[PDB]
RNA sequence: GGAGGGGAGUGAAAGAGUACCUGAAACCGUGCGCUUACAAUCCGUCAGAGCCCUCGACGUGUCGUGGGGUGAUGGCGUGCCU
């Protein structure tokens, strides 16, 4: 069984004892969260109506809060003289599913 | 205080120098064209994260069309039933049903015909 | 005429490595006993003493 | 493997010509590398033949291996001091010549039968 | 206890000197100057 | 033949040998890994098979919050300065 739940704009497939990184969570690392699903498969039989969508939720347990990859980013515009050298490192938790 | 400009100077070469290996000839050699290959890198590398979102929505979409068209129902119709069932799962987690688990697909284009008008070309 | 643009190094290396030697090939010879390695053109030469073994 | 080297600095010939001689002995026998050298018909054959006679009797003599179990394992020329002079030409102009050396390096070592 | 090291400017009371002409970040290539003229290159006099 | 080198010694060090402190880049080699002879390439970037190496976990090979090298193949892409 596998659930599709909903998590900082995005949605992900998850089952039992997956991890996932995620967008960044205000919870401690150690901690449990419960977040809403937008799809169960159970089996055979697929649940989709809104109703029992929401009377049900996916429960992880935060492992820890990481850093995306360093993006490097340097504008330029040739003939202008124009440059613009700029810095990214996006923040990121990481969830582990306990059950659904 | 006469100031030599061999450290400073040396100092960004080895960083454009090392952002550059694996390029060929003297785009990995000569400080000044990996420095101009390196102004064309970061720019193209800015301009394909922002369409990179783009390409992989049509691969989704090419993904859900075959397996929906596999159902009899096109991918317009599909997702027009899709969205008056309400359903909310997004064009990855389509292909990722259609690919892994076409049960599950084929279930969801069940109800996604269910949840279409009768006459689809009626002026409602 | 004057080149136009520097070649590359691969368009130079690859016109570079036809300029190579070939090895001749030897056959064996038996000169004051000893048996000795001399191209197949010289063998009546040596067998008449005429060419410098080393 | 055991091993022996040798060699010769500042050799007076250039190093692609020494590089035309060498390629024709690379992963040879030091017996037959030398007949070959002995019957190439080129100017830096005599050179490299030294230097590969060089290194095989030190194989033999300091670390007493068999010269019959011996070969060309590592051989190459690189590039040495090179001298500047000048060519007098037409309409007064005057050009540049390069008087190249190289460096040898040969390896010989025991390998089995 | 006040030593040589304990004695700063007021606040405010040093500006960084503007260095020009010294890359496309401050004040490169021209200067401030714009584009070639009379006072590209010299002056003009206030008369 | 010499030049030069290999042992042997001197030296704390010969990766200090009177071509000698340190010894960068361009440039020139040798060896190993991946790739390349039906293919129209501002030479990169984004996806990416395959191969190779490496760090963890469990068996014997098989995944992982992994990491590096090369990259068949697809999309996009008109060098810098003045």
């Amino acid at each position: 069984t596998y659930a599709i739940v909903k998590t900082g704009g995005k949605q992900y497939k998850v089952a039992a004892g997956d991890v996932v990184k995620v967008e960044k969570l205000d919870s401690e690392p150690g901690a449990s969260v419960s977040l809403p699903v937008a799809l169960v498969v159970d089996g055979a039989n697929v649940t989709s109506k809104a109703d029992d969508l929401a009377k049900v939720a996916v429960t992880a347990e935060v492992l820890e809060h990481t850093k995306g990859p360093k993006i490097r980013i340097h504008k330029f515009k040739n003939k202008t003289g124009y440059h613009k050298r700029q810095g990214h490192r996006q923040q990121l938790t990481v969830l582990k599913v306990t059950g659904i | 205080a006469r100031v030599k400009r061999a450290l400073n100077a040396q100092k960004k070469r080895r960083t454009v120098l090392k952002a550059s290996k694996g390029y060929r000839g003297q785009r990995s050699r000569l400080y000044r064209k990996a420095k101009e290959q390196q102004l064309h890198s970061l720019t193209y590398a800015y301009r394909d994260r922002r369409a990179r979102k783009g390409e992989f929505r049509k691969l989704w979409i090419s993904r859900i069309n075959a397996a929906a068209r596999a159902n009899d129902i096109t991918y317009n119709r599909l997702i027009q039933g899709l969205k008056a069932a309400g359903v909310e799962v997004d064009r990855k987690n389509l292909a990722e049903l259609a690919v892994s688990d076409p049960a599950a697909f084929t279930a969801l284009v069940d109800v996604a015909r269910a949840a279409l008008p009768e006459d689809v070309n009626a002026p409602s | 005429a004057v080149p136009k643009r520097r070649m590359s190094r691969a368009n130079t290396r690859s016109r570079r490595a036809q300029w190579k030697a070939e090895a001749p090939g030897l056959v064996t010879v038996s000169v004051a006993g000893q048996q000795r390695k001399v191209p197949r053109r010289l063998l009546k030469a040596a067998r008449l003493g005429l060419v410098d073994l080393d | 493997f055991p091993s022996a080297t040798a060699k010769a600095r500042y050799v007076r010939v250039s190093a692609t010509k020494a590089r035309r001689v060498i390629d024709l002995v690379r992963g040879k026998s030091v017996e037959e590398a030398l007949d070959i050298l002995r019957w190439a018909p080129q100017a830096a054959s005599e050179p490299v033949a030294k230097v590969i006679a060089s290194a095989a009797a030190n194989a033999q003599n300091n670390e007493g291996l068999d010269p019959s179990t011996l070969v060309v394992a590592t051989v190459y020329a690189d590039e040495g001091p090179t001298a500047k002079r000048i060519r007098p030409r037409a309409q007064g102009r005057a050009f540049r010549i390069r008087k190249r050396t190289s460096h040898i390096t040969v390896i010989v070592e025991s390998r089995p039968p | 206890v006040i030593k040589l090291h304990d004695l700063k400017p007021a606040p405010g009371e040093k500006k960084a000197k503007t260095r020009v002409g010294r890359g496309e970040g401050s004040k490169g290539k021209t200067a401030g100057r714009g584009t070639k003229g009379t006072k590209a290159r010299k002056n003009v006099p206030v008369m």
